[PDB]
């Protein structure tokens, strides 16, 4: 299962 | 013995082209077992395992609610590299990044990680602690500001120890016939003339999982390492893995070389000889 | 940018034998960036059922892909994999070996 988010850069 | 759980995620600008392409992969150690491809038809999280399969539609419903919105991120992430380095816009560009968790014999959280490269060179990498970061130029360094004040590593941290352990040791227990298995490699020896004085002897190890494994040629018992012709360890296609090792051998010499195979399906090293 | 040229490794899943059905392989990896076009040859002719895996990559951020088609083995036919990348002046063709 992924983590939630990807931060933006 | 150890095992990982790692997404893969790769985002590439194609300008005049529109839409940036997106790729997500799922691997267990080394399985895969979901992907998600922006060009593809469906627009959903897809299993690639068997295992996985099982998983209610409440599962795939948030892993591609998840992925989608990863897509859309990357490509505003695309743009404001392109801005932090001074790009042009009609270059191809690629971001990717990989997290996720290491376990031990026990199943118990050994490391976390978390790191991306941008056109394939270290970018931004979550350090061990899981409380800092390795940036590595100014722009990656604006980036480290951005994830300290937004507290980026604290929700990571939370995930690689908790929530990614837990959905690891699920899919190994879901998987158990795939994933806790060990094969050993099944192995044999060929020997074919190059000449009249010289012949190649290849020692092959096949079928086995999971991928790491060692394969050696010695002579009289001393590493033959400079002179052996080692390939990339390979996917069969089946879930297995393959590999040889060969050496050149002058003829009447075969039974001074020595094949060594280790791998953790077998309870002692393999010795092999061409006799 | 960082430009790296793909191994390219062509392989049957199981060993080969002549009349039994197999699968042929072509495997790419170490490459970067990952625009890159690969081909199975049979007597030198594009086979046109041909999968590849999903774009994943290793530790040191180069791509690979794996590529592969059902085949039954012969005396006579011949198989290639045939690769094609920016690091790449022309099209490098790598010819099955049953034994490699």
């Amino acid at each position: 299962r992924m983590f939630p988010n990807a931060p933006y850069l | 013995g150890s095992h990982s759980m790692r997404y893969f995620f790769t985002s590439v600008s194609r300008p005049g082209r529109g839409e940036p392409r997106f790729i997500a992969v799922g691997y267990v150690d080394d399985t895969q077992f979901v992907r998600f491809d922006s060009d593809a038809a469906s627009q959903r999280m897809e299993p690639r395992a068997p295992w996985i399969e099982q998983e209610g539609p409440e599962y795939w419903d948030g892993e591609t609610r998840k992925v989608k919105a990863h897509s859309q991120t990357h490509r505003v992430d695309l743009g404001t590299l392109r801005g932090y380095y001074n790009q042009s816009e009609a270059g191809s560009h690629t971001v990717q990044r990989m997290y996720g968790c290491d376990v031990g014999s026990d199943w118990r959280f050994l490391r976390g990680y978390h790191q991306y490269a941008y056109d394939g060179k270290d970018y931004i990498a979550l350090k061990e602690d899981l409380r800092s970061w390795t940036a590595a130029d100014m722009a990656a360094q604006t980036t480290k500001h951005k994830w300290e004040a937004a507290h980026v590593a604290e929700q990571l941290r939370a995930y690689l120890e908790g929530t990614c352990v837990e959905w690891l040791r699920r899919y190994l227990e879901n998987g158990k016939e795939t994933l806790q298995r060990t094969d050993a490699p099944k192995t044999h020896m060929t020997h074919h003339a190059v000449s009249d004085h010289e012949a190649t002897l290849r020692c092959w190890a096949l079928s086995f999982y999971p991928a790491e494994i060692t394969l050696t040629w010695q002579r009289d018992g001393e590493d033959q390492t400079q002179d052996t012709e080692l390939v990339e360890t390979r996917p069969a296609g089946d879930g297995t893995f393959q590999k040889w090792a060969a050496v050149v051998v002058p003829s009447g010499q075969e039974q001074r070389y020595t094949c060594h195979v280790q791998h953790e399906g077998l309870p002692k090293p393999l010795t092999l000889r061409w006799e | 940018m960082i430009q790296r040229t793909p191994k390219i490794q062509v392989y049957s899943r199981h060993p080969a034998e002549n009349g039994k059905s197999n699968f042929l392989n072509c495997y790419v990896s170490g490459f970067h960036p990952s625009d890159i076009e690969v081909d199975l040859l049979k007597n030198g002719e594009r086979i046109e059922k041909v999968e590849h895996s999903d774009l994943s990559f290793s530790k040191d951020w180069s791509f690979y892909l794996l590529y592969y088609t059902e085949f039954t083995p012969t005396e006579k036919d011949e198989y290639a994999c045939r690769v094609n990348h920016v690091t790449l002046s022309q099209p490098k063709i790598v010819k099955w070996d049953r034994d490699m």
